[PDB]
């Protein structure tokens, strides 16, 4: 998670959710029950492995996430949102006053 | 008892009349000399034969006697265990009524002959209800009282022959009046029959369970679904096996008109059974007496519906005399299900399958000799989608027609119809099949019992498409924990390319049939270009349809056609168009997330239909079900030509290679046009030959089945030259590169 945060570099929260969903889909598709069990299909053994794999997240490493991110946009218009927030903040600062406490 | 059942073979004793009482009967129970092992039967039947047994001489473990088995109607290998039986009564004196059938037809005073053998050598103890062997009638004596005010259990002396009521029993007592053709392996549905039996038993034999549960106001069973079939007449052989109770026979109900009196007697019966233990006597002409908001828009039908609601909300769980399946008309059934009793539960009805057809065939074969080598498997397969009353009726009609044809062909059969001739002239399996093909089932179509617009093989290839469909079917049923620990299920929505008629609807129907599912085959401009305003209206309509028919795979094919490119940004029209676009975005961003709503759209370009969803903006995973690439246009054209008349030289590969840019239906149009041109040429040649023959008796003739009996390759090439190729090579390469780069 620390590596994911470092790679995020303040990526968009919606973009972060999209990346999480993409990694989840990659893990589900790469799941042995979706892959190995179908691969053997009880031909000689019920699944392609005698023991089941780990949770689908294990191990969708930094490679799968990096591939999704390279596929992911995460391309919020920083200039536009920055200008909007800056205008709102400038208005709010122009809206505020002093303590005026007797 | 034991959970695995068995079958009981014949008695170990060679003599059927020698039914030796088991040693356990006199050991575990104090079986005296005047009593034997009392056999329990169906519909509250019990018989014991006074026979002296010697347990200290020989403990023969013989099975039941043939006469004993026939009288007790004991199932083969039924678990003979003693359990609590709370439905047995007792009496002091009875009147042993004689058989009315023996009185009629006997020369002279039949009473004198009957009493002559009744006192001595009667094969019957001193009790009422003893059946005696009679000559003529060819029927059994087993009657069940629907609701008798008096009790059926009482002892009677044999020295006094009590007179009967004088009414002969013409009906076949051993059989059942209803469910004549509606007969399947367990009477239509095993689950529904079991639920009905449990409701009849627990509400009538376990009132403590209802009292502790506290459901007093519950009516009982008022089912629906199987309306209009022989399931309408499914009362007997299910309630006949279950039997009927006593007391509270009925109301008077004799005015033959019963305007409001029909409602009065119905309300009285509904209230009377709430504090009594009467049987659930099926309402004769239930739909006729109770229109149930189906017959008239005046007062009778609405009054019938309201009375049904009151009765279902005004009867205790003791009788529940409610017609099931086809109670009222299917269009407007009675409110017995709308009120308490069926308002929260459905009926586990079994679909018409080869099991019901096979059971009907077995019943018919037991009833009459169909054929020496009747292919009951073939009959069941030919009527797999039609099982029940329709299947049995069609089979009976086919057998009758085949037998009649065989008898007519054997001889005139007008002087001495030999029984051996008729039985030997059995309804041949081929003859029965032909007669059934000439006949029809009750349903308008026997193929309408499944959801299948196209076969799985009809959709050529679809290797990755079938893979995705099978994965969706499995991982949700196979490894749902894998999806749960992996997060959410994948998003739906495919983007096909090429011409229309791509088979996406056909492939979806093929998968749904292979998955035994009714995919909601959506149209094109029917979800986005919604006719009720913005796309949200059709989106909500589809959501309701999918929620009421889950899983209804909302095959919203042709997204390019679905959008329909409305436009018109002028005045309020621009507002309507923007609202439609936003509603489409919202539906693609949250809708009925169940019933596998997969929208396999048409992708004419990257922005032709919903560019934001075409980009990874709206669909996190735009799951396009890839199909194996085939010359499916060539195969379809070959099938069509086989259905038509083109043969001999067919350079199908040589021509299909010229325009390989097809989407299944793309090249089929050219094939149809060529076939039409060839047919026109053949008709013109036939007309010319006929004109020549008319001008001169020997002038011309017909060359073949067609002027071009082979493939009209000249006509096909002429049509291709008149038409144009689907797309250019550079455009095709650009489209392929664009698809690959995404």
């Amino acid at each position: 998670l620390e590596f994911l945060a470092k790679m995020t570099n303040g990526f968009s929260g919606a973009d972060l959710t999209e990346i999480c969903q993409r990694a989840c889909k990659l893990a589900i598709r790469e799941s042995i029950e979706s892959e190995i069990r179908r691969e053997r299909e009880r031909q000689t053994n019920p699944s392609a492995m005698e023991v089941e794999e780990d949770d689908p997240v294990p191990e969708i490493r930094r490679d799968h996430f990096e591939e999704a991110m390279r596929f992911a946009r995460r391309s919020v218009s920083d200039n536009d949102i920055r200008k909007y927030e800056m205008f709102a903040q400038t208005l709010q600062q122009s809206r505020g006053f002093g303590s005026f406490r007797f | 008892n034991r959970p695995n059942r068995l079958i009981v073979d014949e008695a170990i004793n060679e003599d059927n009349s020698v039914v030796s009482l088991s040693q356990p009967k006199m050991d575990e129970l104090q079986l005296f000399r005047g009593d034997t092992v009392l056999l329990k039967g169906k519909k509250r039947r019990e018989a014991v034969c006074i026979v002296l047994s010697d347990d200290t001489c020989s403990d023969e473990k013989i099975r039941m006697n043939r006469v004993v088995r026939n009288n007790l109607r004991v199932r083969l290998g039924d678990v003979i265990s003693i359990q609590p039986c709370p439905d047995v009564k007792y009496g002091k004196r009875i009147h042993v009524l004689p058989i009315d059938d023996t009185v009629e037809g006997i020369t002279g005073n039949l009473f004198e002959v009957y009493l002559k053998p009744y006192f001595l050598e009667a094969y019957r103890p001193i009790r009422k209800g003893d059946i005696f062997l009679v000559r003529g009638g060819m029927r059994a004596v087993e009657f069940k009282v629907v609701e008798t005010d008096p009790s059926p259990y009482c002892i009677v002396a044999p020295d006094t022959v009590i007179h009967c009521e004088g009414e002969p029993i013409k009906r076949e007592d051993e059989e059942e009046s209803l469910n004549e053709v509606g007969y399947d392996d367990i009477g239509g549905c095993r689950k529904q029959l079991a639920q009905i039996k449990e409701m009849v038993e627990l509400p009538l034999r376990h009132p403590a369970l209802f009292k502790a549960i506290g459901v007093k106001p519950p009516r009982g069973i008022l089912l629906y679904g199987p309306p209009g079939t022989g399931k309408t007449l499914i009362a007997r052989a299910v309630a006949n096996e279950t039997g009927a109770f006593f007391f509270l026979i009925n109301g008077p109900e004799i005015m033959s008109k019963l305007a409001g009196e029909s409602e009065s007697n119905l309300r009285k019966a509904f209230e009377e059974a709430e504090k009594n233990a009467p049987a659930i006597i099926f309402i004769d002409e239930l739909d006729a007496i109770a229109p149930k908001r189906e017959k008239t828009h005046g007062e009778v039908e609405r009054r019938i519906v309201s009375q049904l609601l009151t009765l279902m909300d005004g009867l205790k769980q003791r009788a529940h005399v409610i017609v099931m399946a086809a109670t009222n008309r299917p269009n407007s059934i009675d409110p017995a299900l709308r009120r308490f009793g069926r308002f929260d539960r459905e009926v586990d009805i079994g679909i018409p399958d080869a099991t019901g057809r096979l059971e009907i065939l077995q019943i018919h074969t037991k009833n009459m000799k169909l054929a020496d080598d009747v292919d009951l498997e073939q009959v069941a397969n030919e009527t797999h989608g039609h099982v029940g009353a329709d299947l049995a009726a069609l089979c009976s009609e086919a057998a009758l027609q085949a037998i009649r044809k065989k008898m007519d062909l054997i001889d005139l059969e007008d002087e001495t119809i030999d029984a051996e001739v008729m039985n030997s002239l059995a309804v041949t399996m081929d003859d029965f099949r032909w007669a059934l093909s000439q006949s029809n089932p009750s349903a308008l179509r026997e193929t309408v019992v499944e959801v299948p617009q196209v076969t799985w093989e009809d959709i050529g290839g679809l290797e990755d498409v079938k893979r995705e469909l099978q994965e969706l079917v499995q991982y949700p049923v196979e490894h749902p924990d894998k999806f749960l620990k992996f997060g959410m299920t994948p998003s739906k929505g495919v983007l096909f390319y090429g011409p229309p008629g791509c088979g996406k609807t056909l492939l979806a129907k093929a998968i749904a049939n292979e998955c035994q599912a009714n995919f909601i085959s959506i149209k094109g401009p029917e979800l986005l270009t919604m006719w009720f305003g913005e796309s949200e209206a059709n989106v909500r309509e589809i959501f309701d349809k999918a929620r009421q028919a889950a899983p209804c795979v909302l095959f919203f094919d042709e997204l390019d056609s679905i959008a329909k490119a409305r436009g018109g940004n002028i005045g309020d029209g621009g507002g309507a168009a923007d609202r439609v676009i936003n509603q489409i975005l919202t539906e693609m961003d949250g809708m009925s997330t169940k019933k596998n709503v997969f929208i396999i759209g048409a992708t004419n370009r990257p922005d032709i239909i919903d560019p934001a969803i075409l980009r990874p903006g709206r669909l996190d995973q735009l799951i396009y079900i890839p199909l194996p690439d085939e010359k499916s246009r060539v195969a379809i054209l070959k099938a069509n030509l086989r259905k038509s008349p083109v043969a001999k030289d067919v350079d199908l590969e040589f021509l299909a290679k010229m325009t390989n840019g097809f989407s299944g239906a793309d090249l089929t149009e050219i094939c149809q046009r060529a076939c039409k041109l060839a047919i026109r040429e053949s008709i013109e040649s036939e007309i010319r030959r006929e004109r020549e023959r008319q001008t001169n008796p020997s002038a011309m003739e017909v060359e073949e089945d067609d002027p071009v009996p082979e493939i009209r390759r000249d006509h096909f090439e002429e049509a291709m030259r008149f038409a144009r190729r689907s797309v250019s090579d550079n455009d095709i390469r650009k489209y392929e590169m664009f698809a690959q780069t995404l």
